[PDB]
C-alpha cells in the first residue's frame, strides 16, 4: 500500500477564523489520497487511523488585543464539524508583539472523504515566517 | 535562495507584434494547484505594477493582451499585440519560500531598422583645462541597435581606466539611441600627448570610424 | 483607490540613519502584509523584509537583518523602515508594497531615493562642447554637481529638434556629470546663437552658456 | 498484524496522576492496549511506540506547572520519559497554557504509561484541550 | 524491512547555538540506519518519509527564545524545517517554558537533522525536559 | 449534539407494581469499562435527585428497589416495586461529550380505573366562557368549543390539575375568550370526548 | 450535609440582566465541578455551562455562550451566573449542581425562577363562575402579573372537592378555582372565594350564588 | 589556573541552617555546570544536586530536595548551598565541583566540613597510659571528652617523634570525642628519660603538659 | 538508581607493580560512541581528582601510567607502574542518567610482609577512676595486614557494645598499622570485676594473644 502523508506550510490571507495553507517550500503530499482542498483543509480518500498534527506560532500583545486558541477540527461526511484537539496560550505583553507556539497532535479514525482544518481566535496574529506554522498527517 | 533567470535580456518588437519573454527558476515553484510565480512591468522612475499572479491569472484592470503560462521551472509572459505604452522592463518574482526573489528583467525595446551613428569628438574647453582637468567627449548620435564599442587612443595607446559611458533612452521620434563617452585626464597628463582619437565599432558602419584631433589646432 | 504614499528623498552622509515612511489609504491597513524592496541605480529588485501591520511581526532577508528595522503605527496607517550605519552601497530607491497573501505584491509606493554620499549640495560647472560635413554637433558638459537632477534647455526652449541630454554618471569624486548635445546645420554656425540653459534646482542655480565655434 | 493505537480524553476527579476516559472521539484499536483504572495506558506487546500527551491548564500565578509522561515497566520502578514546563499566567480568574510531549520509546510486555502534573485540579477538560495516546510503529 | 527510529537525550556542553545530544538514559537507536553524529545531528542512511520531532525546555529570565529543526541534505545548504518561539519568563532566578516541534519530511540518503536555539546555555537538561528523535514511516 | 429519547412519555403503574422505563441515545455512549448514562427523579417544584450513575450504579442513599441496565444506545431504569413516593418524572442524561443533554422525561403516573369527567359550562358574568371537566382518568381528553355550531380554534386555553391525592383523577378547565362579538352569537357549547364517556358530551347555554 | 442554596426569584423586563448565586456548604468547594441547568416552564432540562471552582475555568453550551457569564468566589464558596439581554424565552427555573467527575450531577440547588416580562405588576379582577345531584361553582381570577395568585374557599373552611388550576399566561396571567357540592346545599350553605395577590397587595372576596 | 575555593568549616546544633559558598576563578563561570557532593565520615560520595550558573536552573537528587537550596551570584562567580533543619546525619564534608558536560567533574573545591551536634565546646581530660615488650615499653595519653575536633598531641614538646602513633578521634555516644596518643621506647630508658604529652585544644583554649609515670 | 560495585575493596601493591581495579554497574552505561564512566583518585583530607573520563580518556595533565578500559557493565582502571604518590582511594562514577552515583571505592594500599602486632594493655589511671569512669586501652602496635580482631573479656565474660577502635594510616617509614581499642565502664561496674583481658587475633600471630591485668 502507498505511504499516505501530508505536510503543508502556513499562508496569510486578507480574508475568517480558518487558517490557510499552501503546497510550497519543504511541503509533503505523497499522492492524491490526501489533498489540500480550497487552501483550508486536508481531505483523505481512505478510512483508517491517522496521526494528525498542527503547529501554530502567533505574535500578540495582551494590551493590544481572552486567550489565543487553536483548534484541529474534523468535518466527516453526513456529520457536523467538531473539535478533535485544542490548545490555548496567554498573550505576551512584549512590544510590539511576543511570539508563542502551540503544538497539537493525536491519533484519530477518519472516514473516507473526511477533512481536517485548523481554526484560531485571530488568524491575523499567526506567524508565517519559515517553519513557524504547519499542518499535516500520516496514515498509520 | 532561488535564482530566476529571464530571457532575453532585451526583446526588440514593434507595436502590433506579439512579444513572449521567459523566466527559468533554479528549482520548481509549482505544486498541485498553483504556481508561485508573478509578473511585473516597470517604467523608468515608476514603481513596478503587477500584471500576472500565480503564473496565469490576469490582475484586475490589466489589459487582456497580457497573459502568462508555464509550470515547474519555466514560465512565459506574452503580450498578444504590443502597444506603445508596453515598452518597459518586465520582472518575474517567486513566492515559493523565503526570501521572495525577482528575475534580472527583460527590457521590451522598440524595433526599427539598423542606423549608423554620426560620430563627433570634442576637445576639453579652455575654461576647463586652465582649472586642472581635461574632459574629452566622443558623441555617437542616433544609432540602432544599442550595441556600440567606443575605444579611446592617445598617441595610438589604447586607454582603459579613465572613460565613462552614458546612453539615452530610445528617441521618441526615430527610436534611436545616442551615447557619450567621456575621457577624463589631469591638465598635466592631457598636455604630454598630441593625437586624441575616438574609434567606434557598430554594425551600421561598414568598418570602424575614428574621429581624432591634435591638441591645439 | 488603494494608495501607498512614501516620504521624500533623503541625501545623507555615510554612518547616518534614515527613517522612511509609507502612508496607506483606501483599504484595511491591518489586513495586508507589507514588504520593503530595494532597487539600486541600474539594478533589479531585492527584498529587504516584511511586516504584519496587525501585530508588528517581521521576517527579514538575512542580508538586511542588521541594516533595517520595520515598524508600523496602526493609528496612522503608516509603515516605517529605519536603515542604520548607511554607506554608499545603500544608495537605491526603496519601495513599500502591500501583499494580500505574501505572494503577489498588488500595489507599490512611488519609492523613496536614499542617496548616501560624502558630497555636499553643489551647482554644476558648465563647459562648451564647441562644434564633419552638413551637420554640426555642439553641447554643454555639465560637470561636478550634487545631488541629481540638472535640466538643460537650449535657447530658452526654442531649440528642441536633435537635442540629447544624457543621463548623469556618478564620477569617482562622488559628484555627477552629464552632457547635453544638439545637432544643427553646419551652415547655421556663427549666424545662429546656441545657448544652453542649465538649471540645478537643489542649489537654486540657473547658468546660461553661449556655445560658439 | 493488527494496528495498535490509543487516544483517550481527559477526565476530572474530586480525588497528581491525570485520569482519562474512552468517550467522545477516542481511539482504542483492540485489547492489545487498555486504559487501566482510568489512569494508565498498558501495552501487551513489546516494541517501539510513539507516545504523546497534551495538557491544557488554567492557573493564576499569585512554581512552574510541570507535566510528566511516566513509564511503569514490570519489575522496574516508575521513571520519567518526558517532562514539560510552563510558568503560570497572571490572567484573572485564570490564564490557559498548553504543553505537548511526544517521542519514540521501547515498551516491554505489560508496561504502562501515565501522565503526572503539579496541579491536576487546574487541568482544562473542555473538548480537545487535554488528551493522551500512543501508536505502535 | 527493519524499523528505523531514534530518540536521543539533551547533553550540556561548555563549547554554539546547535544543541548536543547523547545515547544515554531511556534513548532509542533501532539500528545503524540512523546515527547520532558528532553529538549534534541525527543522520539517516535511507531516503523516505520520516516523522521528525524535538522538545526543548529552557529556563530564562526576560527577543524570544527560538528553537529550529534544521536539515542539511547532501549538495544543499542548511535550511529550517520547523521553528517554535516562547517569550522569556519573568520568574527568578529563571522560569521554565517548553517548545514541541514535529512533522513529516522527505529525507535524502545521508541527510542530517539538528536543533538550533537562540541560547543553548538556557536549555533545561533535567530528566525528560529536552529530547530529539525521528521514526521512518 | 446527542439526542436522548425516553419511552414511554407516561407510564401508569400501581404501588407494588414493577416499572421499567427506557432511554435511547442517537449514538453509542458505552466504551470498554463504562456507560456514560445517568438517571434522575424530579417532583414538581423540586430539584432533580441523582438515582443511578454510569448506567447501573445505585447512588449512595438511594433505595435498593431502583436499578439501571443497558449499553451502547439503549438504557433502562427499573423500580422493582413502586412505592407512593416514586410517582415523579424520571430523566436520563449522557456525559459522553460536550454538551451533556437530558431526555424529555418519563412521567410515572398512578394507575387507576377509567373514570368519566363530570362536565360543567359557565357563562361570562355580568360582573370568558369556562368549561370544567371534573375528576376523570386517564388524562387524555378533547374539548371542542362551538358557537352557533361553528368549531372554534384557537381562542381557548386549557389548564390541568395533578392527580388527586385521594382518587388519582385529573380535572381540566378550558377557557374560551372573546370580545363583548360575544353578543353576535346565541348558543355557546363545550363538547368533550373522553374514553370514559360512551359518546361525546356537550354542555351549552344561550346568552341569557 | 452537602448543600447548594440558590438566590431568590427575580422578575425583570426585557433587555435587563440578572446575577444568580449558588452557595455551597458541607464539602470541599474547589474539588467539584459546578453546572448551571435551565428548566423552562414547558421543559426539559438544558445544560448552560460548567465552571471549575479551583480556577474559574468555564466551558459553555454554544446556545448560551453569548447569554451567560459564570464566576466563583472561592472565599464565599459561591458560584454565580449572570444572564444579559433577557427575552421572555429566558423565563425558566435555573439550577446549580455539583459534579465529582463531570459525569453524574450528585447535588442540585433548589432552583431560582427568573421571569422576564414587559408586563408590570397588576392585581386580579375576579368574576364568579355561577352554578344533577352535584353542582359546580368557582372564581375566574383574570389579568394579573406576576405569579403567584392564592385562592381559598369560605376562609379555608371549604377544602373538599376544590380544584385550583395551574395559571395560564395570555402577557397577563389567568386561573380558575372551582368546587363541587351537593345541589341540595346551594340553599343551606354560602360560597365566597378568597383571592390574594401579594405582589400588588390585592385581596378580593367574591360571593358566588345562583346568578 | 581553574580553582574552586569553599568557605570554612561549620559547627552547628541540630535545627540550625548553614550557607556554604564556592568561589570559582580562572574560567568562565556561566559555561560549566556545578555539582554539590556529600562525603559523610568514613563514607563514599553522594550527589546532592546540580545548578546551571547561567540561569539558576537546578535538578536535585530526590533525597536532598527538602534539605538543600542551590543558588549562584554570577557577578561574584560564586555558588551557594543552604542546608536546612540540620541533624547529626548531615555531618559531612560537602564539595562543589564543576562539570563541562554533566559527565566527568574535572575540578573540585577543597571541601567544607559541617559538624551537627547538640554537644557544646569542652576541653579534654588527659589521662596517662602508664608503661609496663619485653625490651620495648608502650606509654601514652588518653585525650578524652572534648568537642569539637581537633586536638593536637606532641611528645616532649616535639623532640620525641619516633614511635609516636596518634590515633584518629572516635565520637562517643556522649557526643564528645576521645583519642589516644602512644609511643614505644626502650624499657631501658624508663629510669633516664622523661615522657610528657603536650595536648592543645584551640576551641576551649586548653593546654595540658602531662608527665606519664610508671 | 544505578549501583556501582568496585573490586577489590583493598588492593595491596608495591611501587613498581601494575595495579588494576574494577567497577561493575547494575546496568549497561555504554552506547554507540561513549561509555558514561569516569574515575577519580582521593587522598584523606583532599578532594577527588579526575583521572579518566568516558572509560578510556586520560584527563589532561594526568600521568601516562593511568589508563581505563571496558564497556557495558564492566570497567577497569590500570596503573602501569605504581609510584608512591598513587596510594589513595579510587572511585568510579556514571553519568548515564539522574542521579550520577559513585562506587564505594578501592583503597590502593602499600604492600609489605606480614608483621605481628605487639600487644599492650593499659588499666584506667588513678586520675580517671577518681571521676566515676574507667577506660581500659588495648594497643596493637605496627602490624600488617590491616585485618585484626580484638575481643574484650571481663572475668572471662566476652564483652559486646562497650568498646571502640581507632586505626592509623600506614606508617610513612615501615607501612604498618597500629590500632587502639578502648573499653569504657562505670567506676561501679569496673569495681565488680578482677581480670581485664584483651585477646588479639591476627595472621602474624601463631595463635590468639591475650594481655590482661588484675584490678588493683
Ligand atoms: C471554525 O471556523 C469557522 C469561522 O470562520 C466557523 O464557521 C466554524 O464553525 C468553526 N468550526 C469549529 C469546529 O469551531
Ligand atoms: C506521579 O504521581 C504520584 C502521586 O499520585 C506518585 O506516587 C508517583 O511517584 C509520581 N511519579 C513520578 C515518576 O513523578
Ligand atoms: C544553526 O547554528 C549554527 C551556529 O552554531 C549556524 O552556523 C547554523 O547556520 C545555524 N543553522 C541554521 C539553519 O540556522
Amino acid at each position: 500500500n502507498p505511504q499516505i502523508a501530508a505536510h503543508v506550510i502556513s499562508e496569510a490571507s486578507s480574508k475568517t477564523s480558518v487558517l490557510q495553507w499552501a503546497e510550497k517550500g519543504y511541503y509533503t503530499m505523497s499522492n492524491n489520497l490526501v489533498t489540500l482542498e480550497n487552501g483550508k483543509q486536508l481531505t483523505v480518500k481512505r478510512q483508517g487511523l491517522y496521526y494528525i498534527y498542527a503547529q501554530v506560532t502567533f505574535c500578540s500583545n495582551r494590551e493590544a488585543s481572552a486567550p489565543f486558541i487553536a483548534s484541529l477540527c474534523l468535518k466527516s461526511p453526513g456529520r457536523f464539524e467538531r473539535i478533535l484537539l485544542r490548545a490555548a496560550n496567554t498573550h505576551s505583553s512584549a512590544k510590539p508583539c511576543g511570539q508563542q507556539s502551540i503544538h497539537l497532535g493525536g491519533v484519530f479514525e477518519l472516514q473516507p472523504g473526511a477533512s481536517v482544518f485548523v481554526n484560531v481566535t485571530d488568524p491575523s496574529q499567526v506567524s508565517h515566517g519559515t517553519g513557524f506554522t504547519s499542518f499535516g498527517l500520516l496514515k498509520l | 535562495d532561488i535564482v530566476l533567470t529571464q530571457s532575453p535580456a532585451t526583446l526588440s518588437v514593434s507595436p502590433g507584434e506579439r512579444a513572449t519573454i521567459s523566466c527559468r527558476a533554479s528549482q520548481r515553484v509549482s505544486s498541485s494547484t498553483y504556481s508561485y510565480m508573478h509578473w511585473y512591468q516597470q517604467k523608468p522612475g515608476q514603481p513596478p505594477k503587477l500584471l500576472i499572479k500565480y503564473a496565469s491569472n490576469l490582475e484586475s484592470g490589466v489589459p487582456a493582451r497580457f497573459s502568462g503560462s508555464g509550470s515547474g521551472t519555466d514560465f512565459t509572459l506574452t503580450i498578444s499585440s504590443v502597444e506603445p505604452e508596453d515598452f518597459a522592463t518586465y520582472y518575474c518574482q517567486h513566492s515559493w519560500e523565503x526570501p521572495p526573489t525577482f528575475g534580472g528583467g527583460t527590457k521590451l525595446e522598440i524595433k526599427r531598422t539598423v542606423a549608423a551613428p554620426s560620430v563627433f569628438i570634442f576637445p576639453p574647453s579652455d575654461e576647463q583645462l586652465k582649472s586642472g582637468t581635461a574632459s574629452v567627449v566622443c558623441l555617437l548620435n542616433n544609432f540602432y541597435p544599442r550595441e556600440a564599442k567606443v575605444q579611446w587612443k592617445v598617441d595610438n595607446a589604447l586607454q582603459s581606466g579613465n572613460s565613462q559611458e552614458s546612453v539615452t533612452e530610445q528617441d521618441s521620434k526615430d527610436s534611436t539611441y545616442s551615447l557619450s563617452s567621456t575621457l577624463t585626464l589631469s591638465k598635466a597628463d592631457y598636455e604630454k600627448h598630441k593625437v586624441y582619437a575616438c574609434e567606434v565599432t557598430h554594425q551600421g558602419l561598414s568598418s570602424p570610424v575614428t574621429k581624432s584631433f591634435n591638441r591645439g589646432e | 483607490q488603494v494608495q501607498l504614499v512614501q516620504s521624500g528623498a533623503e541625501v545623507v552622509k555615510p554612518g547616518a540613519s534614515v527613517k522612511l515612511s509609507c502612508k496607506a489609504s483606501g483599504y484595511i491597513f491591518t489586513s495586508y502584509y507589507m514588504y520593503w524592496v530595494k532597487q539600486a541605480p541600474g539594478q533589479g529588485l531585492e527584498l529587504i523584509g516584511e511586516i504584519n501591520p496587525s501585530n508588528g511581526d517581521t521576517n527579514f532577508n538575512e542580508k538586511f537583518k542588521s541594516k533595517a528595522t520595520l515598524t508600523v503605527d496602526k493609528s496612522a496607517s503608516t509603515a516605517y523602515m529605519e536603515l542604520s550605519s548607511l554607506r554608499s552601497e545603500d544608495t537605491a530607491v526603496y519601495y513599500c508594497t502591500r501583499s494580500d497573501g505574501r505572494n503577489d505584491m498588488d500595489s507599490w509606493g512611488q519609492g523613496t531615493l536614499v542617496t548616501v554620499s560624502s558630497a555636499s549640495t553643489k551647482g554644476p560647472s558648465v563647459f562648451p562642447l564647441a562644434p564633419s560635413g552638413g551637420t554640426a554637433a555642439l553641447g554643454c558638459l555639465v560637470k561636478d554637481y550634487f545631488p541629481e537632477p540638472v535640466t538643460v534647455s537650449w535657447n530658452s526652449g526654442a531649440l528642441t529638434s536633435g537635442v540629447h541630454t544624457f543621463p548623469a554618471v556618478l564620477q569617482s569624486s562622488g559628484l555627477y556629470s552629464l552632457s547635453s548635445v544638439v545637432t544643427v546645420p553646419s551652415s547655421s554656425l556663427g549666424t545662429q546663437t546656441y545657448i544652453c540653459n542649465v538649471n540645478h534646482k537643489p542649489s537654486n542655480t540657473k547658468v546660461d552658456k553661449k556655445v560658439e565655434p
